[PDB]
Parts: structure tokens; sequence; C-alpha cells
């Protein structure tokens, strides 16, 4: 878990980014943290 | 029925036309996927539901 908190999550840059696979879900909204997780999956 | 819209459709307003949307910058030109999705999709009247 890399929640993160009082950081200025671009997420226009990484929504439009064109290097993903799929955004199945920003920058207008504020939240108190981002439980950003991390693996790979087949 | 319309999900991907520039902007808010006026007051009896009727946009007919089905044309390919473009969401956030992914040129589409024709393609679905990334950020390009077919404003108009198809419910499904299934009366059991």
């Amino acid at each position: 878990r890399k929640r993160i908190s009082n950081c200025v999550a671009d997420y226009s840059v990484l929504y439009n980014s064109a290097s993903f696979s799929t955004f199945k879900c920003l920058n207008d909204l504020c939240f108190t943290n981002v439980y950003a997780d991390s693996f790979v999956i087949r | 029925y319309r999900l991907f819209r520039k902007s808010n459709l006026k007051p009896f307003e009727r946009d007919i036309s089905t044309e390919i949307y473009q969401a956030g910058s992914t040129p589409c030109n024709g393609v679905e996927g990334f950020n390009c999705y077919f404003p108009l999709q198809s419910y499904g009247f299934q009366p059991t539901n």
C-alpha cells in the first residue's frame, strides 16, 4: 500500500498518458489519501 | 442513450445523430478504446430486470 497524503496527484497526465492498458476509473477532486497498490497480473 | 457529450444538451434539444465521441487526449480517428467510446449505448430491455 503506497498510501499518500498532502501530495499533488496529477491524474490528468496519468489519465492522458497513452502508455497504459486500462483506465477503469480527476484533477478537480481532492481526497484524504490514495491507497495506490502495486502488483502484476497475467 | 447518450453518455459522452462535449457539453450539456440544451432543453428540448435533440442530439439526433450517432457520431463517435473523443474522450481525453488519445486521437481516436475512427476507432474505439483508450479514451474512445461510442456515445450511444444499447441498453437492453429485458422485462424481468
